[PDB]
């Protein structure tokens, strides 16, 4: 409903092409401080740390990275860097105290996306990949170690993103975007692919995110909310609940949305949905349909929102844009005191002791001019 | 050169402009007016919705400006309390020929009940040719007979100031000689970039200051009823005078001079020492040129501070460490309180209760648009609380 | 009549006369108290000037400007100490007094400096100028100590202050010795440079300089201040329009103040050189700091406009039907990757000679792409690229080989928004790389049937890799004495059944295989 103009930002030089899925942020050196991982098609992955313009480090794969990620895929309690190319290769990196990987294994080609999570509930983290031809494949790590294939699913509509959220039974799920503002639920890496629809062109590209926080300290185990975005410019937030989904809110914009992330800018535990368009019009919506629009006056190749360690060694919420002039912009003061717009008269009304503190003063807070005169006297004429 | 704390200002809204504005673009109204160079005028305000507020920026169309005319300056004021009315003045240039024709339009709806209606005022123009390039439309209030009269003042390309007084009988604004009412405003060499006329409340004296493109700054203590120059002082600085403001640090008057190539300075003890006690604000020339400036209370302490807006996108605030907390070796000084940053060069500001709470918002017009800044609501909410509880406790202790 | 004060100056005045006499005649006041009617007046002025010149030389300026040797140099060189009382008040007003009395050993000048930024930006230039015409002088800036009343000169803080200065230069090296100098011992023939500065008012007092060279120095100073004032067009149309005042202080409102004013040279090195400016910063020392950003602003748009026309000329050229490699790189950088597809190259054993098959595979797909309306992009004269220009934008394709896979990438560049996306996505549905690979493999399999590859192993590999079979292909394969051998041994044959579908049978040890893009009952009937 209101716009802002964030100011402080870090510009990082970055030359090369990339897919909207080859950028992420996470801890690779295992120090509770997030770095930025960017994977380009020329055969190089760059990790950015702190706020230096140059990359912190480079990783040399063999060809055409298509997805990158970080997580505990080897189930050793540590964090590792995973990179998948186009011909179905798979590279592992241990960046904890050039840069050839530590593990190589071939998988089916035509890779498009990535996800690392415990999908079943066995306590071991599995890897899920989506392909250009409506095929999804699950894997697991097994000590020898090696990647062992698992259930594999066929779909009809194009797959764009995979996510894991809590199901109605309190168990992890696996959801995949399906064109036409639809999505498919996969079933267990022990009829086979359930489909749901949420009217526009049936070939409209669609992206999905899931596992949205709802409180503080619930990050250990909790989900239930997921968001959908379409290229024609519609966004939706829904809740799994029990039988079918509940539509929490829907918004129609007039831009070409191509990304979907979650952040925490207010800092009150809840996570806000962050969307970006091709022309740079960023939307930030809380769970109460309080939109805040930012507009970087550029054209966007890729978008990424999350925690990042920029200055003074401390993780802060950040927005990340990739531009056509070989520049990555990191906006990091993006914390907001609030989402809506308000004033002192309304904010001071919420607190309860105000009406006692002013009734003891004889002034009945029924006349706004008297209240504002008293407040101006209190603030600007203390004596 | 180090901030003594955090900036308590949080951005509320931001309305983007298609084209840029100028330092005379900003004007009063609790509404705000911002005119673009290409004839675009926007009226900023806020609206209430239950337990929330919403910024509103609506476009206004003014009558007699052709589609090729370029707006140069705008000002506004209200008629003196004996009468009623809102007066707006726009000076533009009709680009007919290599050098355009300057024009002055004065909008004032004389019809009763619509003096303050800006929609009706938008088409009530009184076009007037100029024969000079206007620079700044200012307004002043003088004492004639026994009643106050608010008049216009306009710098011109000719090094002179032109007074435009209303004619009571025939309801029209006509030029009149300046030396009749403002004897200190004659015999100038450069064009007055900024002019300030400070009154002394309950006193027929006044303090006039002006700075021109040459750097020449002139201050005159002038009596009104006798229309004589009680005293006059002048200095010759380096750069064009972006701003001069007359303010009291607590007699005991002082001036603030904000140039474009020098740190902003404050001359103290005007009526007793003239222009010799020069306290310069430390490290205020490190952020390009000081375009705007403002003198108001930003810390809610009852004592003023100096706000300086620069072209390097900076919003410095300076605080006065007076001898009331005496440190004679350092007492009575200005130190950098805090500092903010922006995305575009800042061209103007106001200090106005846009929202309607009693707290003063700081509207900042920059190259790309208008930012509205509020005080940190959490910070202010508890400060009012503690001050109110202190007052209640001290009144219970006293009144018993 | 001569004063008795100069009793021992008899030789000295004999060297300042035969010196100041030879100007017209060819070959305070107390101490200096054929047209014959004016000849005496002419001859008296020469002696008076001689006495004055000797006074300065022998009684005013032999003084010092300001472990024992260390203080005997910093005092001599004026680096450490304080300026002598001579160069405080008497020297200036006496050298200037050498004007009313006719004397060709003293010059003068002036300047304006419409503002006083440029004093630092004039002093360095004057130092370089003096050193160029004469490296003998050494510039020392003896500013008056703030608040001090008189001679206090300690070798712009507090603005609106009429800063004093006594920029001085002297032949320090040629002490114990008083074509460069105009005069010589006819006596302390030493020269001196004094440049008094009073607020915004310059004043030169070059003394004993060469006449032509000294006048040149004064004129160069005049021109230098002229050029510095001309470098008030920051004041004119950078500072003024920084407030948004483009119409108020225009250009030309000085020899360097002409309608043809080279802005670039005067927002550069502060000197006289030996898009409209009036809206430059519209809707986008302090001289080289204020115009320097203007230069960057004016270059960042020239480069952008250089790129913008390159973006459009190719669009219009290709929309009707050997672009440089850098042009291709820029085109790819300005465009977004949208889709891609890759497929296996099974004939290579390693992915279980071959290059020629890959090139053959490369060509037959190129011909397919052209048949749906794609134009080959020729490589410029110092990996295949195809284009299809549309009103919505440009769609580009790339073909290349990495390892053992064939990859196709589809770029897009916008220029009714969905009128390009739908065009972009529709091409993706027509790539048909899988079906093309299917058909190419089956066709190449029929190039040994008709005449050391283990065809049985390759057939098993192909059957395992694509058990289903793409729906857009046309060829078909089925598993289960007019024969022909195959070096194990395999039997092959070929009958051209047209129930039209060329078919063949291959059998090896008894396993047999039958070998039979578009936008089977014959596969099984052949028994």
């Amino acid at each position: 409903m209101r716009s802002v103009s964030y100011v402080q930002r870090v510009a990082l030089e970055f030359s090369g092409s990339l897919f909207p899925h080859a950028i992420c942020l996470g801890d690779v050196d295992n120090d509770t401080l997030n770095e930025l991982v960017v994977g380009d098609t020329s055969g190089k992955v760059s990790v950015y740390k702190n706020d230096d313009s140059r990359p912190w480090l480079t990783c040399s794969c063999q060809g055409m990275l298509t997805c990158v990620g970080v997580g505990d895929v080897c189930n050793k309690g540590k964090n590792l860097l995973v990179a998948v190319s186009a011909e179905g290769w798979f590279h592992l990196f241990d960046l904890t105290p050039e840069q050839r990987p530590v593990f190589k294994q071939h998988i089916p080609a035509n890779t498009k996306v990535m996800l690392i999570s415990d999908i079943d509930g066995d306590g071991c983290r599995e890897l899920v990949v989506g392909y250009t031809d409506r095929v999804v494949r699950a894997f697991r790590w097994e000590e020898l170690g090696q990647l062992v294939s698992l259930k594999k699913w066929m779909l009809e509509g194009q797959v764009d993103s995979l996510s894991v959220t809590l199901g109605p039974l309190g168990l992890p799920e696996l959801m995949v975007s399906q064109p036409g503002c639809a999505y498919a639920i996969l079933l267990c890496t022990w009829r086979d692919v359930v489909l749901h629809q949420t009217i526009h062109n049936k070939n409209v590209s669609t992206h999905l995110i899931g596992n949205i926080k709802q409180g503080h300290g619930t990050e250990s185990s909790g989900s239930g909310l997921f968001a959908l975005c379409t290229l024609d410019g519609t966004l939706k937030l829904m809740e799994e609940m029990e039988e079918a989904d509940k539509l929490l809110w829907s918004v129609q914009v007039d831009h070409q949305l191509f990304a979907l992330e979650k952040l925490d800018v207010t800092g009150n535990g809840h996570e806000e949905v962050v969307a970006c368009a091709w022309d740079g019009q960023t939307y930030i919506i809380d769970h109460n349909r309080t939109v805040v629009r930012f507009q970087v006056d550029e054209n966007i190749r890729a978008f990424c929102a999350g925690l990042y360690a920029c200055k003074e060694g401390r993780n802060s919420p950040c927005l990340v844009y990739v531009t056509f002039n070989q520049k990555i912009y990191v906006y990091w003061e993006v914390q907001l005191e609030r989402m809506e717009s308000t004033n002192l008269v309304k904010l001071l009304e919420t607190k309860p002791e105000y009406h006692s503190l002013l009734q003891e003063l004889g002034v009945d807070p029924d006349d706004l001019p008297v209240t504002r005169a008293l407040l101006h006297q209190t603030l600007y004429h203390p004596d | 050169a180090v901030a003594a704390g955090p900036c308590p200002l949080r951005e509320d809204s931001f309305t983007r402009f298609s084209s840029q504005s100028n330092v005379y673009g900003l004007a009063g109204g609790g509404e705000l007016l911002a005119a673009t160079l290409k004839g675009k005028v926007l009226g900023f305000r806020y609206q209430d919705l239950r337990q929330k507020i919403r910024p509103v920026a609506k476009e206004l169309q003014f009558n007699y400006i052709p589609v090729d005319a370029e707006i140069v300056s705008i000002d506004t004021f209200n008629k003196s309390p004996p009468k009623r009315g809102l007066v707006v003045g726009i000076t533009f240039i009709k680009d007919s020929g290599d050098k355009g024709s300057p024009f002055l339009n004065i909008y004032c709806d004389y019809e009763p009940g619509s003096e303050y209606n800006l929609d009706s005022i938008a088409q009530s123009c009184l076009n007037l040719e100029l024969q000079f390039t206007p620079f700044q439309l200012c307004h002043a209030e003088v004492q004639v007979g026994d009643q106050l009269e608010t008049v216009f003042l306009l710098s011109g390309n000719d090094p002179a100031i032109h007074l435009y007084k209303e004619n009571e009988g025939l309801h029209q604004f006509e030029e009149q000689p300046v030396e009749n009412l403002f004897p200190e405003l004659t015999n100038l060499t450069s064009s007055v970039l900024w002019l300030d006329v400070h009154n002394f409340p309950g006193t027929s004296r006044r303090l006039s200051a002006l700075g021109c493109q040459s750097g020449y700054v002139r201050v005159a203590h002038v009596d009104q009823r006798s229309r004589e120059v009680l005293q006059m002082w002048s200095v010759l600085q380096d750069g064009p005078i972006s701003r001069v403001i007359v303010f009291s640090l607590s007699d005991e008057y002082s001036v603030l001079v904000a140039s474009m190539l020098e740190p902003a300075v404050v001359y103290r003890d005007l009526l007793n020492r003239g222009l010799e006690d020069q306290l310069l604000l430390p490290g205020s020339d490190q952020f390009d040129s000081v375009l705007c400036s403002l003198v108001t209370d930003v810390d809610l302490d009852g004592r003023p501070e100096v706000l300086v807006a620069t072209y390097g996108q900076e919003l410095l605030c300076y605080k006065y460490r007076g001898p009331e907390s005496g440190l004679p070796e350092a007492q009575h000084g200005f130190h950098l309180l805090w500092q903010r940053s922006f995305s575009s060069p800042l061209l103007a500001m106001a200090h106005v209760d846009l929202t309607g709470d009693g707290l003063q918002e700081l509207a900042v017009v920059s190259l790309k648009g208008v930012h509205i800044l509020q005080h940190s609501l959490i910070q202010a909410s508890e400060l009012v609380l503690t001050r109110l509880r202190h007052q209640v406790e001290q009144r219970r202790r006293r009144l018993q | 009549a001569l004063p008795t004060s100069c009793r021992p100056w008899l030789p000295a005045l004999a060297w300042y006369l035969r010196q100041n006499l030879l100007i017209f005649l060819h070959s305070f006041e107390q101490l200096t108290q054929i047209s014959i009617v004016q000849l005496e007046e002419k001859l008296r002025g020469a002696a008076r000037q001689a006495l004055a010149d000797a006074i300065i030389e022998l009684q005013l300026l032999p003084a010092s400007l300001c472990r024992q040797k260390r203080r005997t140099t910093q005092l001599e060189e004026g680096e450490v100490g304080t300026l002598h009382p001579v160069f405080a008040r008497v020297a200036q007003r006496w050298m200037e007094f050498m004007v009313q009395i006719g004397c060709a050993s003293v010059s003068r000048s002036s300047a304006h400096m419409v503002s006083r930024f440029l004093l630092p930006s004039i002093l360095s230039e004057f130092t370089a100028l003096v050193t160029s015409m004469a490296g003998d002088t050494s510039v020392r800036i003896f500013e008056q100590h703030l608040g001090s009343e008189p001679e206090i000169f300690g070798p712009s803080p507090r603005p609106a202050a009429e800063r004093h200065l006594l920029l001085l230069g002297r032949n320090f090296l040629q002490w114990r010795r008083p074509a460069m100098q105009r005069f010589e011992p006819g006596a302390p023939r030493q020269r001196l440079l004094l440049l008094e500065v009073v607020d915004k008012k310059l004043q030169l007092l070059t003394y004993n300089w060469a006449p032509d060279l000294g006048a040149a120095l004064g004129r160069a100073l005049v021109r230098l201040v002229q050029w510095q004032n001309a470098r008030a067009h920051l004041i004119f149309c950078l500072l003024s329009q920084k407030l948004g005042l483009f119409h108020h202080y225009g250009q030309l409102d000085n020899p360097f103040l002409l309608p043809t004013m080279e802005v670039e040279t005067l927002i550069r090195s502060a000197s006289p050189p030996l898009f409209p400016f009036d809206e430059a910063l519209r809707d986008i020392d302090p001289v080289t700091y204020h115009g320097q950003q203007f230069l960057e602003i004016k270059m960042a748009e020239r480069r952008e406009l250089e790129r913008q026309m390159k973006m459009e000329n190719l669009f219009v050229t290709w929309q009707q039907r050997p672009i440089s490699a850098g042009e291709l790189e820029t085109l790819k950088q300005s465009s977004r990757l949208v889709h891609y597809c890759a497929t296996a190259m099974l004939f290579d054993p390693a992915a279980w000679w071959l290059k020629e098959l890959s090139l053959a595979f490369l060509q037959q797909y190129v011909q397919y792409l052209q048949s749906i309306g794609f134009v080959l992009v020729p490589l410029r004269p110092p990996t295949y690229h195809l284009q299809r220009a549309l009103p919505g934008g440009i769609i580009l394709m790339e073909l290349a080989f990495q390892g053992c896979y064939f990859c196709v990438k589809q770029f897009a560049l916008e220029c009714l928004s969905m009128l390009f996306t739908e065009e972009c996505d529709k091409v993706r549905d027509l790539m048909h790389v899988h079906s093309f690979s299917y058909d190419f493999h089956l066709r190449l399999v029929h190039q040994h049937v008709l005449g050391g590859y283990h065809l049985t192993t390759f057939l098993r590999h192909f059957l395992a890799h694509h058990p289903d079979g793409p729906h857009f292909g046309r060829n078909h394969i089925y598993q289960g004495y007019h024969m022909k051998p195959l070096r194990e041994y395999a039997l092959v044959s070929a009958w051209h059944s047209s129930g039209d579908f060329d078919v063949s049978l291959l059998v090896c040890h008894l396993q047999f295989f039958v070998v039979l893009p578009r936008l089977f009952p014959p596969l099984a009937a052949e028994v």
